[PDB]
């Protein structure tokens, strides 16, 4: 089995700059094929037979290389190119793929828009209480979210989920959820979400008082 | 226009069987070599095998990792490709894509969107859809966020749209997180102007086909 090894495995480059991904085969191959996998979508043919661009692929993409070493290039990186790229060979059985290379763009710092949501009545009657905190459209993705209940700092009772970079604005979004039982929820009043991010001079806090919504 | 559509994926018990199907259109089916490639939830792409065109009466090839278990076949009269999977295991849980070969052992020029297979002993549980709304509108801020919390479901996946696809701008459906209970939970949010809260309606259309659970919940 001919093993293809891509390098690097991750990239963060400014719009308009050059991205160069490498694909090394453990043994010489005739051709190398490249596929692009945008978030939530299946892989799509980008470059075939080492240097041929599939139909509709823009001029910023190109391919080269021979034998054991190959190269995929994006000369002027665009947000629409945010994805994971794979190299593939069919010169040996079975045809393998490289491990993939994650490509993300760099943009100006954008502070997140924080929102907090109290648990619904319908859920509360079931016995549980989920408190959601939302950080919308920010960059970079490094963000710190701390939950406070009556000013008491929480830990281990919440779960975060962050989205893939959006091509429309090059930002990320984060969802934090705090889960407590109805009884535990009802023995406290102030539910706060404190957000730390590079685009914020000081941490932003969004909160609400139980019984008051 | 070449079109590949997978179906048949779902929850399967370890050591069990499952059969996937790939319906094609927009090209002469028997003229092309059809393949199967799978992707584990964050890992790479692994080729499974192929079945040649009628330039071999359906000659098949498989990877050592699935030979003896998976079986590829095709039906010319239906322009459909099949993947019979037997003796399923935990490591077989992945998104299965049926792809099209441009030539003979050449490259995959066309792909389907995939069908998810989940090998688990856990049971199917439909989600509960709770609304995500702020305590008060607040006239200061010009933008407000709404949402829906799709909680306690298994297995993946779940589909979420707003106002039957009419509302798409500002929507952010987050990737599901696996809760300590082995059940998934995810939030779908949308930002809208505060001047709309109390004027127009906002409904989230949640579909969890694995449990036949379709829910249209109103947020405001």
């Amino acid at each position: 089995q001919t093993v293809l090894t891509q390098s690097p495995s991750s990239l963060s480059v400014s719009v308009g700059d050059r991205v160069t991904i490498t694909c090394r085969a453990s043994s010489s191959v005739t051709y190398i094929h490249w596929y692009q996998q945008k978030p939530g979508l299946a892989p799509k043919s980008l470059i075939y037979a080492t240097s041929n661009l599939a139909s509709g692929v823009p001029s910023r993409f190109s391919g080269s290389g021979s034998g054991t070493d190959y190269t995929f290039t994006i000369s002027s990186l665009q947000p629409e190119d945010i994805a994971t790229y794979y190299c593939q060979h069919w010169s040996s059985k079975p045809p393998t793929f490289g491990q993939g290379t994650k490509v993300e763009v760099k943009r100006t710092v954008a502070a997140p828009s924080v929102f907090i949501f109290p648990p619904s009545d319908e859920q509360l009657k079931s016995g549980t209480a989920s408190v959601v905190c939302l950080l919308n459209n920010f960059y970079p993705r490094e963000a710190k979210v701390q939950w406070k209940v009556d000013n008491a700092l929480q830990s281990g009772n919440s779960q975060e989920s962050v989205t893939e970079q959006d091509s429309k604005d090059s930002t990320y979004s984060l969802s934090s959820t705090l889960t407590l039982s109805k009884a535990d929820y009802e023995k406290h009043k102030v539910y706060a979400c404190e957000v730390t991010h590079q685009g914020l001079s000081s941490p932003v806090t969004k909160s609400f008082n139980r019984g008051e919504c | 226009e070449v079109q590949l559509l997978e179906s048949g994926g779902g929850l399967v018990q370890p050591g069990g069987s499952l059969r996937l199907s790939c319906a094609t259109s927009g090209f002469t089916f028997t003229d092309y070599y059809m393949n199967w490639v799978r992707q584990a939830p964050g890992k790479g792409l692994e080729w499974l095998g192929f079945i040649g065109n009628k330039a071999n009466g359906y000659t098949t090839e498989y990877s050592a990792s699935v030979k003896g278990r998976f079986t590829i076949s095709r039906d010319k009269s239906k322009s459909t490709l099949y993947l019979q999977m037997n003796t399923l295991q935990a490591e077989d849980s992945a998104i299965y894509y049926c792809t099209r070969d441009r030539g003979l052992r050449f490259y995959f020029d066309y792909w389907g969107q995939g069908t998810l297979v989940t090998v688990s002993s856990a049971s199917t549980k439909g989600p509960s859809v709770f609304p995500l709304a702020p305590c008060s509108r607040s006239t200061s801020e010009s933008t407000a966020a709404l949402g829906c919390l799709v909680k306690d479901y298994f297995p993946e996946p779940v589909t979420v749209s707003w106002n039957s696809g009419a509302l798409t701008s500002g929507v952010h459906t987050f990737p599901a997180v696996l809760q300590s209970s082995g059940l998934y939970s995810l939030s779908s949010v949308v930002t809208v102007p505060s001047s709309s809260l109390g004027t127009k309606t906002y409904t989230c259309n949640v579909d969890h086909k694995p449990s036949n659970t379709k829910v249209d919940k109103r947020v405001e």
